[PDB]
């Protein structure tokens, strides 16, 4: 199951990479600051670096429990859309 | 050649419709300009009162 | 008369081939506010155009006087009205 | 020719009901009127109204001269009983029969999170407060040209002068939703009329209020705007993960020991 | 096996093709509100309308106004009775019109509220306009955001639809074509429309809906249809969280093969918006991209066609599909930047041009696509 | 309509020509159509093209009408044959 | 959107206009050969 | 957290509006009846 | 009955009316291609760059077009005769109808005596051969 789960992400984070480094916020958003910068104060934000490199950065940070397990979710699905989504009991299935 | 009676008063009566259209546009968008106006001053109004306040 | 259309009045002018020129439409009427005096209806249609338009109540007022000072006689047009109702049809 | 002799009997019969010489030539004038493709026939109708309006017949004569029971094709649709086949559609050209259907009609067979329905109570507050507010601009913008053609008309003319219902706009009731709404809907009804009948004088007033309250419901939309973006901020992303929300719960039961012999059970049974 | 899944391709154009299309808007349209409560709201035309304003498409698109429909034209295809009530009707007399109502089937579900007639006045006359002008041949497309309220029946008023102009609208262009293909993209099926055109041949109401628990309860594979219209009421019944790649595969095929065997002159378009994720009601999983390259696919063709608005229980997605749609029937792609507009602050907190699919679960098992291919192809040969 | 004032082919913002403005706004918009002796010759050929059109025109309209009606005829018999039918089945 | 509108009210009004000559053509048509036709059917009786 | 209903005119506005209108255009007071329906 | 008989009169004339209109289009036929051919290379934006090709374009048009009036009003020629003919056929047809669902009369009862007696006539026709 963590062999298959970490596959599912593995296998399209070389087009989720891309994605992430294209990314360009419309100049005219910024002014009504909606863009919450909560991942970017915390640094959750996936910009300038691989996604896979820095989801299991994530993983350990939160069984080290150095980010609390409720920012996750978002943090990994603001870079991740929605096709990272099997992986948020990440630590009870390395508990278990 | 457009020299009919009936045509032209048609025709006449569409430039006017358009006409109006023309004005009433103009007359609108000057006014939510004014709005927008309105509401910037309010805006830098109520920034500098409450930099003050602070 | 100012209750009927611009229709009726249009076609009794031209049927009764009155010296009157045709009725400003409301929202022509409308039309002339004083940035309204600057499109092209406007300022062609108040000044040295022999193709000027009035009020519509003047017109209906005119209408009106021509209608009810026209007298009829009950022979010439009751058999007249028959025939075209009879006739609407072709 | 017999049609003439009843044609002449409803001529007299109207000189007698009428009973008025002025009345009676003022209606063959309109008929007259009619006679020379002046007078539309709807119009004629409804002008000669005045005169035959309390005689039902005498009117008439002029208007004139001028769901289980049932049998199921499938578990869909049923057949319409024949007492209902047959209702009123004037509409209807030649091929309006043709292809539409008449006797069949349709006949039905017989979970959402915390978060989506947060965000749909914000949309539905969203758009109450952008409608009315758009209402206001659109009642605004109308009389904008009209009270400016207020302003630049003599007295002369400002006593006598109607506005015909809709104002010139395409909407008859726009105008009146904002009336009923900023005079609460109660008193609303004078104001209605007397705009209907006294424009050069209720409309700078009303346009001037109504211009009040857009500025005013435009102040409270932007106070709010903060309000919603921030409630938006956190419960967006959420909304669409339908599942995660009882992610840990499908964890914690799909992986108990009783479940974990189960699925190697049932599998067996299957398999034999 | 029929169905078969493959990759979704890029958005391609022809370059050489060139479309008329005149679209429809009447600017007191969004001004009726259903009620405090109510999924439905007309916003949605709009704020669209902005969007293709400020995003620069005037310049290669034509727009016009619709005349208001009159009530004979109106009583096209309604009773009389039934027009007659909903001119009559206000929200402040229905205390004398209480039976009336029952009888309806209006108030508790679907509410009377103020312009109710200018509201579906301007639908009608939006669709009626659209047919006329795509009989004359001057415009290629017609496209009337406005209306597209397919639910509305002969004699009463269900899925808060009160009146149905795609049947008028099919009525006008039926006077001047022989065959029409009507496709539906609604997660609702499309009874009204459904059930004035089942017992003819000269429609193709075409649907791709879901069956479940929902309030129409119609659009089963055995309905095909009585009398000449045998065989000729295709329906595809789908099941929740239908992704972009799968509904492209279902669409394809069977589009082609319409236009192949059934070979109509025009296509009145249905274009929902209440197919997308995040609906309010609706339970489907497809992407504003999915939800435009089957609009992209039907114009691919080069036949007349008549795009028409309807559902839509959300606001933002809506109008942003269907921006995209009315982008790509000009052989134009949309940036995915909304440029500012007075309603800009709607639009999420991406504040991009995408509606973006959520998680569901994916009912629709590939058996159950195969099996209703083969029904449908089996069903559509007889024609 | 491409020989009479009408437009046959669509106008755009780019095909209105109308003039820039500055905050000329009601100005008309200006345009141009898609296309002694030689001269004159041209006008005879234009107006000449100009009313046979109109005239085959008229006579494909008036064909078209005619053809609608005599459908509406063939679908007013066919629906009552299909009806009386129906009735027929209906009493048996 | 000033532009916008102004371009869409200048197409409205020259599609209204070329849809009303064209209605007054086909109507002068229309009545022209109902008029050959009452005047070929009232011969023959 | 749910923002109030979007306030009417005062009363005291409506009635100054009222009265100005029927005075001004040379109407009656306005009536102490409530025409209820 | 008149109901059947007018319903088996409706197809012959039609027919026949329609198979003249078929000749009107054959004996024009191989023109169509050809208008809508010049028509469209004159419409395109190319084509402007010689006063010549224009003057020999709308030449080649109208010659076209002269030849193609006739055609276009046999067509309303026959298809004048076409609406007369149904136009009487259908006022029989719903006269018919109003008839026979009127009452869900003498003159008719006679006639079907008239008849009877055709019947009688031919079947004895058999019997004493
Ligand atoms: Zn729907």
């Amino acid at each position: 199951t963590i062999y298959e789960r970490l596959l599912e992400i593995k296998q399209m984070n070389e087009r989720v990479t891309k994605e992430i480094n294209t990314r360009s916020t419309v100049t005219f958003a910024k002014d009504l600051d909606l863009l919450s910068s909560q991942l970017s104060e915390m640094g959750l934000d996936f910009v300038g670096e691989d996604a896979y490199k820095q989801v299991l950065r994530l993983s350990r940070r939160l069984i080290n429990g150095d980010l609390e397990h409720q920012w996750f979710e978002e943090s990994l699905r603001q870079a991740y859309n929605n096709k990272a989504f099997k992986l948020y009991t990440i630590d009870k299935v390395t508990q278990s | 050649q457009g020299d009919n009676g009936q045509y032209a008063r048609q025709v006449r009566d569409l430039e006017e419709e358009r006409d109006l259209e023309l004005v009433r546009l103009r007359l609108f968008e000057e006014y939510r300009v004014s709005r927008s106006g309105i509401e910037f001053q309010e805006d830098i109004e109520k920034a500098k009162a409450e930099h003050e306040k602070l | 008369f100012e209750e009927y259309t611009d229709a009726f009045l249009r076609r009794y002018k031209d049927h009764f081939q009155l010296d009157v020129p045709d009725n400003l439409t409301l929202q022509g009427y409308l039309l002339g506010s004083k940035l309204g005096a600057k499109t092209y209806s406007y300022k062609r249609n108040t000044q040295g155009q022999h193709d000027k338009r009035i009020h519509k109540r003047d017109l209906a007022n005119v209408v009106r006087r021509h209608f009810d000072e026209h007298s009829i006689k009950e022979t010439d047009c009751i058999p007249q009205f028959i025939y075209k109702v009879k006739n609407q049809k072709k | 020719n017999i049609s003439l002799n009843e044609e002449v009997t409803f001529f007299e019969k109207a000189k007698r009901y009428i009973g008025n010489k002025h009345l009676y030539t003022e209606f063959l004038k309109i008929l007259n009127l009619y006679s020379q493709d002046i007078l539309d026939l709807d119009d004629l109708v409804e002008k000669v109204d005045f005169y035959l309006g309390s005689n039902k017949e005498l009117f008439t004569w002029f208007k004139n001269f001028v769901l289980d029971l049932c049998e199921a094709f499938g578990p869909s649709y049923k057949r319409l009983p024949k007492s209902d086949t047959f209702m009123p559609c004037s509409g209807r050209d030649d091929m309006c029969w043709e292809v539409l259907n008449d006797e069949w009609v349709g006949h039905p067979v017989w979970r959402k999170n915390q978060y989506e329905e947060t965000l749909f109570k914000i949309e539905e507050e969203r758009h109450e407060y952008d409608f009315y507010i758009e209402s206001n601009l659109r009642t605004i913008q109308c009389l904008e040209t009209i009270v400016n053609k207020i302003e630049n008309m003599t007295e002369n003319e400002k006593a006598n002068f109607k506005l015909p219902p809709g104002l010139g706009h395409t909407s008859m009731t726009i105008y009146k939703k904002v009336i009923r709404k900023v005079y609460d809907k109660e008193r609303g009804f004078e104001i209605i009329d007397a705009l209907h009948e006294h424009p050069a004088v209720t409309a700078p007033v009303v346009l001037k209020r109504l211009k009040q309250k857009d500025e005013e419901w435009r102040r409270a939309q932007r106070e709010w705007n903060k309000v919603w973006r921030e409630l938006e901020q956190k419960v967006f992303f959420k909304s669409l993960d339908h599942l995660g929300l009882t992610f840990k719960q499908a964890d914690k039961k799909l992986l108990t020991t009783k479940q974990l012999i189960s699925e190697i059970s049932s599998i067996k049974v299957d398999q034999t | 096996m029929v169905y078969e899944a493959t990759p979704f391709d890029p958005i391609t154009v022809k370059p050489s093709d060139k479309r008329r299309v005149a679209y429809f808007y009447d600017a007191d349209v969004g001004n009726y509100a259903y009620g405090a409560g109510h999924p439905m709201k007309p916003h949605r035309i709009r704020m669209a309308h902005s969007l293709i304003m400020n995003y620069g498409l005037y310049k290669k698109m034509e727009i016009y106004r619709a005349k208001p429909a009159t009530k004979q034209e109106m009583c096209q295809f309604h009773t009389d009775e039934y027009i007659d009530f909903l001119s009559r009707v206000t929200p402040d007399n229905l205390e004398m019109f209480k039976r009336e109502s029952v009888k309806f089937n209006v108030g508790d579900d679907c509410p009377v509220f103020d312009g109710l007639y200018e509201y579906c006045s301007i639908s009608g006359g939006g669709s009626m306009e659209g047919a006329a002008r795509l009989n004359r041949g001057k415009c290629d497309v017609a496209v009337n955001y406005a209306g597209g309220l397919h639910h509305a029946k002969k004699s009463e008023a269900s899925g808060f639809c009160y009146l149905n102009d795609i049947v008028l609208g099919i009525i006008e262009l039926l006077r001047y074509h022989p065959r029409v293909l009507y496709i539906d993209i609604d997660v609702h099926h499309g009874d009204g429309v459904e059930e004035a055109f089942y017992t003819t041949d000269r429609v193709m109401t075409c649907s791709f809906h879901k069956y479940g628990e929902f309030f129409p309860g119609t659009g089963e594979l055995r309905d095909i249809g009585v009398g000449a219209g045998k065989n000729y009421a295709v329906n595809v019944p789908l099941r929740d969280g239908i992704d972009d790649a799968t509904y492209r595969s279902v669409f394809e095929p069977v589009i082609k093969k319409i236009m192949e065997w059934y070979q109509p002159s025009a296509v009145v378009l249905q274009c929902g918006g209440d197919s997308l994720s995040g609906d309010r009601l609706g339970c489907f999983n497809l992407s504003m991209e999915g939800h435009a390259n089957c609009v992209n696919y039907v114009k691919s063709f080069g036949i007349p066609m008549m795009v028409v608005g309807g559902g839509g229980y959300t606001m933002r997605n809506v109008a942003r599909t269907w921006c995209f749609e009315t982008g790509l029937l000009n052989n134009v792609v949309l940036d995915k930047d909304l440029p500012y507009n007075e309603y800009y602050e709607y639009y999420g907190p991406d504040y991009k041009l995408s509606v973006r699919p959520s998680n569901m679960f994916n009912v629709n098992t590939p058996e159950y696509l195969d099996k209703v291919m083969t029904n449908i192809f089996a069903n559509l040969e007889n024609t | 309509e491409v020989f009479l004032g009408d437009h046959p082919e669509p106008i755009y913002e780019s095909n209105l020509n109308l003039p820039s403005y500055n905050h000329p706004f009601f100005a008309l918009p200006r345009l141009e159509q898609s296309n002694a002796a030689e001269q004159q010759q041209l006008n005879e050929e234009i107006e000449s093209a100009r009313q046979l059109s109109q005239i085959a025109l008229q006579r494909n309209k008036e064909f078209i009408r005619n053809l609608q009606k005599i459908r509406k005829s063939v679908i007013k018999a066919n629906r009552i044959r299909g009806r009386i039918l129906n009735w027929s089945r209906e009493y048996l | 959107e000033t532009i916008a509108t102004r371009t869409f009210i200048h197409q409205d009004f020259h599609k209204k206009v070329t849809d009303l000559r064209a209605r007054l053509l086909n109507r002068t048509t229309q009545t022209w050969y109902d008029i050959n036709k009452e005047r070929r059917d009232m011969d023959i009786v | 957290k749910t923002a109030p209903p979007l306030q009417s005119l005062k009363p005291d506005e409506v009635t100054e509006d009222i009265s100005l209108i029927r005075e001004l255009t040379g109407q009656p007071p306005a009536p102490f009846r409530l025409r209820s329906d | 009955n008149d109901i059947t008989d007018v319903l088996e009169e409706f197809p012959l004339a039609t027919s026949r009316y329609l198979t003249l209109l078929h000749e009107i289009d054959a004996k024009c036929v191989h023109s169509m291609p050809n208008l809508n051919e010049r028509i469209d290379k004159f419409l395109k934006k190319d084509f402007n760059k010689d006063h010549q090709t224009q003057v020999r374009l709308l030449n080649n048009i109208n010659k076209i077009y002269e030849e193609l009036m006739p055609s276009l009003e046999e067509k309303m020629h026959v298809s004048s005769i076409m609406l007369d003919n149904l136009d009487r056929l259908t006022s029989r047809l719903e006269l018919a109808y109003e008839v026979a669902i009127k009452n869900t009369p003498a003159m008719h009862l006679h006639h079907e005596l008239m008849e009877k007696i055709e019947s009688k006539s031919n079947s004895k026709s058999s019997q004493a051969l």
